[PDB]
């Protein structure tokens, strides 16, 4: 069996065992493995599910800590706040490193190899996603550039998705979901967010009406967010 | 926060 | 605020953020911190909940992998089996290291400082627990000694619990739960296991009848195991 | 496996 075939099998084991840092490493090998061709749908998906879970943990930890820090600083208790933030820094450094590894992999290998609308929107979305994860905790000029980077990646992703993929396509549907969340949570623009979310959802329903558990779930998320934001 | 994928 | 006070607060943060390796490190500091006195009930509990979660993850990963390996070897597929086991080795090395760190801490600091029936049964139980976690994956002579060590620790724990603590005490109740699981799953002696489980449960009900959400849950586990093993 | 604490 080929080496690439092994790493893939290994990554699927890492996933079952829920050791995502390792699942990332394996798919990271398969990535840097081939040069001419691009990752299969399964491989491309395993790579982001892996990163998604690695970043997702620190993101959850970050929210908990951040939430606690808030409650404590508004309690006046300062001795705690310094320890909460000292801990948050640590969580944030990891988020930075995680985001950095996948962003570099996106520019060096992932994006250059996208030979279709499917993978191009996919990788461009990831690009935006991780600059977004940065923007969630950054604040000063760092936030501004993470935001700018997010917007650029999502817009580039949207141009391709809007023309090359169906409104029912899950990648395109997910791009809309995230892009609209970006407007609502980082740009604090519920107007631009709702328009986008509503528009993508409507086009999906339209296409569906005239002429995938995959896309159905994403649409349910778009709706939950729409109703959610209408409060 | 909001739902993302 | 004292340093010890900080590590404790930090460990409770690590727990909330669910970063157990770190929660372990913090309580590990507080442990090596004081020498004369022993960890408080809260500290003693945070230390084992921390280790428990660190070991618990590798244990879950180990079961998944092991289960897969079984299905594959009985499928004849050997190329996979070699990768499954290669992965399992890795999980097992971590289990070994994890078990080693807490076992050494138990002998060097934890046990020597137990100034009461409560903490002595507590630390002696942990000792057995981790030699048991070893026994779960070990096989040859390694298994035999992990088993012997488990039995010694549990028996030593039982002598103290039987005389110094109430049958309703959660530490003692948990010691019975684990000790009986040891008989049933490592020593494959459902007879000795059921007797112990049944006996501890009965004595609890007795005491309860004549003369704690804490103990109630443990008793529910003793019962679930009793009924479970009666199949 | 069986329940432990
Ligand atoms: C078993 C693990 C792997 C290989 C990762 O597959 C998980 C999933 O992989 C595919 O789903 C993708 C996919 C996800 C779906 C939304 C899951 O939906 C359902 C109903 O299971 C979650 C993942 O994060 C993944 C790979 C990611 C994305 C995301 C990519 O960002 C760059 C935005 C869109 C979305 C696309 C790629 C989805 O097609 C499939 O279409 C899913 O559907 C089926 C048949 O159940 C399967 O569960
Ligand atoms: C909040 C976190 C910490 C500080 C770890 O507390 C968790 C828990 O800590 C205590 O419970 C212990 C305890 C556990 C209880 C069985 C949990 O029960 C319930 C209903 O929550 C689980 C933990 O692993 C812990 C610390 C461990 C043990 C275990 C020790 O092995 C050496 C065997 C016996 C058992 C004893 C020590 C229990 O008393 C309390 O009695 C629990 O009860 C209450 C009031 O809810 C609390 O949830």
């Amino acid at each position: 069996p080929t080496a690439r075939e092994e790493n893939v099998y290994m990554a699927k084991l890492a996933e079952q065992a829920e050791r995502y840092e390792e699942m990332v490493e394996f798919m990271e090998k398969v990535s840097n493995s081939l040069g001419s061709e691009e990752l299969t749908v399964e491989e491309r998906n395993l790579l982001s599910v892996a990163y998604k879970n690695v970043i997702g943990a620190r993101r959850a930890s970050w929210r908990i800590i951040s939430s606690i820090e808030q409650k404590e600083e508004s309690r006046g208790n300062e001795e705690h706040v310094n320890s909460i933030r000292e801990y948050r820094s640590k969580i944030e450094n990891e988020l930075s490193k995680i985001c950095d590894g996948i962003l570099k992999l996106l520019d060096a290998k992932l994006i250059p190899s996208a030979a279709s609308g499917d993978s191009k929107v996919f990788y461009l979305k990831m690009k935006g996603d991780y600059h977004r994860y940065l923007a969630e905790f950054k604040t000063g000029a760092e936030r501004k550039e993470a935001a700018e980077s997010t917007l650029t990646a999502y817009k580039a992703a949207q141009d391709i998705a809007t023309t090359e993929l169906a409104p029912t396509h899950p990648i395109r549907l997910g791009l809309a979901l995230n892009f609209s969340v970006f407007y609502y949570e980082i740009l604090n623009s519920p107007d631009r967010a709702c328009n986008l979310a509503k528009q993508a959802f409507d086009e999906a329903i339209a296409e569906l009406d005239t002429l995938y558990k995959d896309s159905t779930l994403i649409m349910q998320l778009l709706r939950d967010n729409l109703t959610l934001w209408t409060s | 926060q909001s739902y993302t994928v």
